[PDB]
């Protein structure tokens, strides 16, 4: 029984770059099944990630459980996906679009963050 | 026959069945802005 922002993919932030594909199965595989990780590689883009789990409740599970993370030096900051967050770089015009046809095509909430 | 509350509890499930449904790998691109690389 669970709150509308819940979501199966994770936004994750201050990540360490040079963290390694399996250290992130690791960390969030813990929780259960992971359906894709995908992980920021340009400048404007490293140290964040989407992590995707394959059922809601174990995303709810990670989300609730690795906020404040201490991986290295470092406090995970995670998120549930929010795609009007997501889609924040895009210039006033394209992410209107953008969003537009997510929500026609697939119904996603398209709201900034609650 | 399903009491008001036993009513909302099936509204519960099936609302998460629909937000627990299997994703395509298409509808999965599409949630993603440039920048990032799939493990």
């Amino acid at each position: 029984r669970l709150p509308p922002e819940v979501n199966r993919i994770l936004y994750i932030r201050n990540l360490p770059y040079k963290i390694t594909a399996e250290e992130m199965y690791d960390i969030f595989g813990k929780y259960g099944p992971i359906r894709q990780i995908r992980v920021g590689n340009t400048p404007e883009t490293r140290g964040t990630a989407y992590v995707v789990y394959e059922d809601i409740f174990d995303a709810k599970n990670a989300c609730d459980h690795l906020s404040g993370f201490n991986v290295c030096n470092r406090y995970l900051v995670v998120l549930y996906y929010n795609a009007n967050r997501a889609f924040q770089k895009m210039d006033t015009k394209k992410k209107e679009e953008q969003l537009k046809l997510l929500k026609e095509k697939y119904g996603i909430n398209t709201d900034p963050p609650k | 026959s399903m009491t008001p509350e036993q009513l909302q509890a099936w509204r519960w499930e099936r609302e998460i069945d629909e937000r627990n449904r299997p994703l395509s790998d298409e509808e999965l691109d599409a949630m993603f802005p440039e920048g990032y690389k799939v493990l």
